[PDB]
């Protein structure tokens, strides 16, 4: 779930 | 009392809602009723008008359009979540899991602002794509959007406001009953506060309407299945279409989910 993590930070 | 703190939470969320989402329900209805000095949106009823519309395969093109906009929605929703007091202080893996399950529930919820019986506002209120035209698309794409329309006609009946929606959305995000959460207590702690803020909101903003709050929590449970149905039709579309490429972010969400 990289993008979601990237979006969250 | 606490009542003050709940009004304070309501405004905070409305403000971050209104920042995060450029086309509010108010703006959207204004366009749809025609009660605005802007140009009425370019109606799309068939392949010809679609083609003339592009200025401002077919079924795959529309779904590719639908898909690119879904991603912007997720970006906006994720931004809004961060403004929900205490959402960010949660475990980052929980943050991810709440969003993973929530986004499509919220997309449905907020799509309804953009639609009526006959069609849906697209491209930031500048296009109006008809329900008749989306039905007429061939399987599986014909009946992809119809369930959203059916939900929306019932949901919109509740006549909710942008202020009501701002809290409702926050409540949907912070659902502690999502599969795979690691620390449910703090999630529930906040959803309690939000639900109270929601209950007050509705009492104040809709004093004429009693038990909107109750009706509204009933919808929130329909939505989970409606979102399941939706996720299954993405599983159908991914598999049967070799020509159709799903977008990455949408994979992340779709994968392992129901
Ligand atoms: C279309 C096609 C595929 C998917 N998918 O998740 O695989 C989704 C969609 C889709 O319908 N997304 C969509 C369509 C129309 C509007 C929209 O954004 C509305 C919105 C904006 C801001 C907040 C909440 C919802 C998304």
């Amino acid at each position: 779930h990289k993008i979601l993590h990237r979006l969250l930070q | 009392p606490e009542s003050a703190d709940l009004r304070a939470l309501a405004k905070h969320l409305y403000d971050s809602y209104i920042k995060s989402f450029p086309l509010t329900k108010a703006k959207a209805r204004a366009i749809l009723t025609g009660k605005t000095t802007d140009k009425s949106p370019f109606v799309i009823y068939d392949m010809n008008s679609l083609m003339m519309g592009e200025d401002k395969e077919v079924a795959i093109r529309i779904f590719q359009g639908c898909q690119f906009r879904s991603v912007e929605a997720v970006q906006e929703i994720t931004e809004y979540a961060k403004s929900i007091p205490g959402f960010v202080n949660l475990d980052l893996n929980d943050q991810v899991t709440l969003l993973k399950y929530g986004v499509h529930e919220i997309i449905y919820t907020m799509l309804a602002s953009l639609m009526n019986k006959d069609g849906v506002l697209i491209s930031e209120g500048q296009g109006f794509m008809t329900r008749e035209f989306l039905k007429s698309l061939r399987k599986p794409f014909g009946d992809f959007m119809e369930p959203k329309f059916e939900f929306a006609v019932k949901f919109n009946a509740l006549e909710l406001d942008d202020s009501d929606l701002a809290i409702f959305i926050a409540v949907i995000i912070l659902s502690g009953d999502r599969p795979g959460l690691l620390n449910v207590k703090p999630i529930e702690d906040i959803q309690d506060n939000l639900l109270q803020a929601l209950e007050l909101q509705l009492k104040l903003n809709h004093p004429e309407s009693s038990q909107l709050f109750a009706k509204l929590l009933q919808k929130m449970t329909d939505l989970r299945q409606i979102v399941t149905e939706h996720v299954q039709l993405l599983q159908v579309i991914k598999k049967t279409e070799t020509d159709m490429s799903l977008h990455p972010l949408l994979q992340e969400i779709y994968k392992d989910l129901y």
